[PDB]
């Protein structure tokens, strides 16, 4: 049905003129119109604009020639609103393109819309979007995850085939898990953060959602690589991932962290994960218990580091150069303090307060500096475990997709969604969430954490898993 | 943690909290501060704070790049005048 | 006098780079508001800083010229505060782990004695923009935001308003000789905040500190200090305690004033900018900058005294205004009569250019013309009396000495 087709199916059709870019966009546009009222994946749909851009698109040999792509609304797309799902940035028109958007555009991709998120990418459910909640296409009483809720969701309903999100502490993987889709956050430094509205600079990474491992491997290859506009982007050559996913490496090893046994899992998740591992064992993977003596400290560490960097990075939203400004004020001080109280959502305001505390002199040593040290302890656990094993596996999430309002009561209950996801951001490691089962009607994600720069292996295992378990065929909303 | 504390931190952060928020953020922040207080247990004398690996500091040649068009630089501005960003007067 | 003044200075020096500290926008004076500006230097969402290599190179050179220990690893830190001229809500500078530390400047005092003022630190940081007030509004130009600065902090080693000025003059001259900054207060290239306390003579304890901000010339720092020292001595001997505050200086009145606003400073919430890796400075690069260091004023001073046999009065003039020494040496090259050339340069040309209000870089009399004129005086082609008549018209016209000798008869 066209929107039902993968990028391989679409590429062959586009290369031989059997279809045009415009038709592709039209197809997904329809599926968008079918789904959007229920799902609410987008803040700013740009199918209209992509239609027009498609007419002038002609060179077919471009790696992403006719491909529609949704983009999270904390990644700048020039000339269109980048809201970060915030009141403080509604009506902010992006004056420049994120480096990844430049690279996709150059590769023929067609940006089809700006995707909903937790405000400033802080949250695990998308409920903190200042505008409206995005809903899980497999059960609209359920959350799609966060913060990249809309990017996961739209890939799930196939209102777009492939999608960009960002991952500070699980913001691609978790949503991938919840929406029954593939989602990867590459090694810290693999993809530029130029044009990515910064949350936690030392933790943020753009990543990719898709339904087929090749789709994800190609979009990632396109957007990855050194950027001169980003000091933290690595000068490391990008592997030819599209040619590499399909290969098979013999005698790989999987680590099951002993410390993860102590983690409260829903029985359905536990069952699905055990089966994922048994089935991988059958295919010849060696399965080993590993130790990460410090992982349990990941959450506390993250919820000191992330808020801290966030209070710093959000200092700039001030009513002076752009965005929202309060209407009533007697002073510059009031202008500042009113603009911000009114423009920022509650979770954001919470991490700002916590952050400016953790950086305050007198508390910096016991808070942020301490956390950055424990962070090295946690990274070192991984480097040592990677001496014995090739990837580390766990569930992506301790639970099945939860209900709206369920984790808004105590802010902390929201944080606990991240317990299996944050360790990879702390260690700067790549990590993928792939769908491993459907339990009580709901997707379950399996997570693989790889060594620095080893997205190849993560992707390879993802390709092998999909051949056994064809999750790309499970399409929600008919 | 005090009302005094909440107000002092919000001042630093330039948040003019509404009276509803001051009370909620008292409990929520207290809870979060108890929640994240796990790290004292660990010994970090003799642990280096985390930095990403790098061989040399990334630097850039001293050569001009085309600036942003002033129109685009100002377009988003709440108030502009004569090429300037406009804010209420400061002392 | 019973008391003693203790003075420390905090100097921000603008680096003569083409480009800003953390983006590729031009550093230039008097552009149209918000034209040399950037997603980066504008503190736009998503925009990342990239360190300027020449800014780094210049800051190392300046550190060495100030006799500092240059630290092979230093860290950019975020310094947070909210102000309309500071786009990101923070200034990127250095804190703990600055570039350079433990240096010194030598002052030559009128009485002939030489004194040292220690440099506590030199660190790299970016500038903020500039505000203009107009009615009930402030107008913000961010052209200057992100311009590279060296923040130079003195130990409280200065004892006298005159010493404070002399320090500032030497610092300027070292910066100029090293070629790192033009360092003229007039153009905002050098800022200076003054800190001062008093102390019973020969005491080792430190008195309560007053900070005087936005003093705009080397002369004004002397005047501000002159008064403030008097002010504090009055207070103390009247039985009062001197109170710790920031004050302002009015050039028109020559007085220092407390501020109407009891606004205390706020925690800067310092931490390493996570957009940047540590500044790692190879020993090999320090060595290379050390080996290729331009000549510095104290060195030049002894060299001229030797190479040309000038007096300490003469060489001092030539070294304190570098372009005068440069002129002299290019002239002495055309005609190897050093004694004759300094005479005619100092006693004649300099005063004639001053009167016409013209700098030595732009004088109609080129080093060739002075060397030529001094040739005619030495070789007895013309007399001193005639020589003084032709130099006046040389300045007036721009014609060679030989040109106007012919045009008017030998
Ligand atoms: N009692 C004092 N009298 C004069 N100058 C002082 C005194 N104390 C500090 N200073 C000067 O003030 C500047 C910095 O002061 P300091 O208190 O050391 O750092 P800061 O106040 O910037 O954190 C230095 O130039 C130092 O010499
Ligand atoms: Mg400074
Ligand atoms: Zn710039």
């Amino acid at each position: 049905m066209l929107w039902k087709k993968s990028l391989s199916e679409l590429r062959e059709l586009l290369k031989r003129g059997e279809v045009s870019p415009k038709e592709v966009v039209e197809s997904f546009y329809d599926r968008y119109n079918q789904t959007e009222e229920k799902v609410k994946a987008y803040i700013t749909p740009l199918y209209g604009k992509a239609l027009k851009q498609a007419e002038s698109l002609k060179e077919r040999e471009l790696p992403l020639f006719g491909i529609p792509i949704a983009v999270k609304d904390n990644i700048l797309v020039e000339g269109e609103k980048t809201t970060c799902a915030s009141k403080i940035l509604e009506n902010f028109v992006a004056p420049y393109d994120a480096t990844v958007i430049e690279r996709l555009k150059k590769a023929g991709a067609l940006i089809v819309g700006k995707t909903n998120l937790d405000e400033f990418a802080m949250g695990s459910s998308t409920e903190y979007s200042a505008f409206f909640p995005t809903k899980n296409p497999w059960d609209l009483e359920r959350v799609p995850g966060g913060s990249s809720g809309g990017s996961a969701a739209s890939v799930a309903v196939l209102s777009a085939p492939v999608s960009l999100g960002s991952d500070t502490g699980g913001s691609i993987r978790q949503p991938a898990s919840f929406c029954g889709v593939i989602g990867i956050k590459p090694t810290y430094g693999r993809v530029s953060r130029y044009g990515l509205v910064a949350f936690a600079s030392s933790l943020d990474q753009i990543g990719v959602f898709g339904r087929r491992t090749e789709d994800v491997a190609l979009v990632l290859e396109v957007i990855s690589g050194w950027d001169e506009k980003d000091s933290t982007s690595a000068k490391v050559p990008v592997p030819e991932w599209s040619e590499e996913v399909k290969k098979e490496v013999k005698g790989l090893k999987i680590g099951l962290p002993k410390e993860f046994f102590e983690y409260e899992l829903q029985p359905q998740v536990k069952e699905a994960f055990e089966n994922f591992i048994k089935e991988l064992e059958k295919e010849g993977f060696e399965i080993k218990e590993v130790s990460l003596p410090h992982v349990k400290y990941s959450i506390p560490t993250y919820y000191i580091i992330a808020p801290s960097e966030a209070s710093s990075n959000l200092a700039r939203y001030d009513g002076v150069r752009y965005g929202y400004r309060a209407k009533e004020y007697k002073d510059i001080f009031e202008m500042y303090a009113r603009t911000r109280d009114e423009g920022f959502g509650p979770e954001v305001k919470r991490r700002i307060m916590l952050g400016t505390f953790a950086l305050s002199a007198g508390y910096y040593d016991a808070y942020y500096l301490k956390a950055q040290k424990v962070r090295r302890l946690i990274t070192n656990d991984f480097l040592k475990a990677f001496e014995e094993v090739d990837v580390i596996a766990s569930p992506t999430t301790p639970t099945l997709p939860f209900k709206f309002g369920e984790r808004l009561e105590n802010p902390i209950e929201m944080y606990l969604s991240d317990i299996l996801t944050v360790p990879a951001n702390l260690a700067g490691l790549p990590a993928i969430s792939i769908p491993i089962a459907w339990k009580d009607g709901l997707p379950v994600g399996g997570q693989l954490i790889g060594k620095h720069w080893d997205e190849t292996t993560l992707l390879q295992i993802s390709y092998l898993w999909e051949q056994k378990f064809k999750h790309y065929e499970k399409i929600p909303l008919t | 943690v005090d009302r005094e504390w909440v107000l002092k931190i919000a001042k630093l952060a330039r948040l003019e909290l509404k009276e509803e928020e001051i009370e909620v953020f008292q409990k929520q922040l207290s809870d979060i501060l108890d929640f994240i207080d796990q790290l004292k247990e660990l010994d970090t004398e003799n642990v280096e704070p985390y930095i990403q690996e790098f061989e040399e500091t990334p630097m850039r040649e001293d050569e001009p790049h085309p600036s942003l068009d002033r129109e685009k630089a100002l377009m988003n501005a709440p108030e502009r005048k004569d090429g300037f960003f406009v804010v209420p007067r400061v002392v | 006098e019973k008391y003693e003044a203790v003075i420390g200075l905090e100097i921000h020096v603008q680096m003569d780079t083409k480009t800003k500290m953390f983006c590729g926008c031009k550093v230039e004076f008097g552009a149209e508001p918000n034209t040399n500006v950037c997603p980066v230097c504008l503190g736009m969402p998503g925009a990342l800083p990239i360190v300027n290599k020449r800014a780094v190179e210049y800051a190392i050179r300046a550190s060495l010229a100030l006799n500092c220990e240059v630290h092979e690893e230093s860290v950019f830190a975020r310094k947070h505060y909210f102000y309309p001229d500071l786009p990101k809500g923070y200034q990127i500078s250095q804190y703990e782990k600055p570039l350079a530390t433990n240096g010194w400047v030598e002052l030559n005092l009128p009485n002939g004695e030489k004194k040292k003022v220690r440099i506590r630190r030199l660190h790299i940081e970016e500038d903020a923009g500039k505000n203009i007030h107009e009615g009930d509004k402030t107008l913000v130009d961010l052209n200057r935001a992100g311009t590279p600065l060296m923040e130079i902090v003195t130990e409280p080693d200065i004892r006298t308003p005159e010493e404070a000025r002399l320090f500032l003059e030497k610092l300027r001259n070292i910066m100029r000789y090293a070629g790192v900054s033009k360092a003229d207060m007039e153009k905002g290239q050098l800022r200076c905040d003054i800190n001062v306390s008093i102390r019973p003579k020969g005491s080792k304890e430190f008195g309560t500190r007053v900070e005087i901000k936005n003093v705009n010339s080397f002369r004004f720092v002397q005047k501000a200090l002159e008064y403030e020292i008097e002010r504090q001595i009055n207070v103390v001997e009247e039985g009062g305690e001197v109170v710790q505050e920031t004050r302002t200086f009015d050039p028109q009145t020559g007085k220092t004033y407390p501020m109407r606003t009891k606004e205390e400073a706020e925690d800067y919430r310092y931490f390493p900018d996570p957009d940047l890796v540590p500044l790692k400075v190879k020993k090999e690069w320090i060595e290379e900058i050390k080996k290729n260091m331009p000549e510095l004023p104290d060195q030049r001073f002894e060299r001229l005294i030797k190479e040309y046999g000038l007096s300490e009065y003469e060489a001092g003039i030539l070294v304190n205004h570098k372009e005068v020494g440069d002129f002299f040496e290019e002239a002495v090259r055309h005609f190897k009569e050093p004694k004759g050339i300094v005479n005619w340069l100092i006693n004649d040309l300099l005063g004639l250019l001053r009167d016409k209000g013209i700098s030595i870089e732009e004088s109609p009399v080129k080093p060739e013309h002075l060397a030529e004129l001094v040739k005619l005086i030495k070789e007895k082609v013309i007399s001193t009396k005639i020589g003084k008549e032709v130099i006046k018209e040389m300045v007036e016209t721009g014609k060679t000495p030989s040109q106007i000798v012919e045009e008017k008869g030998l």
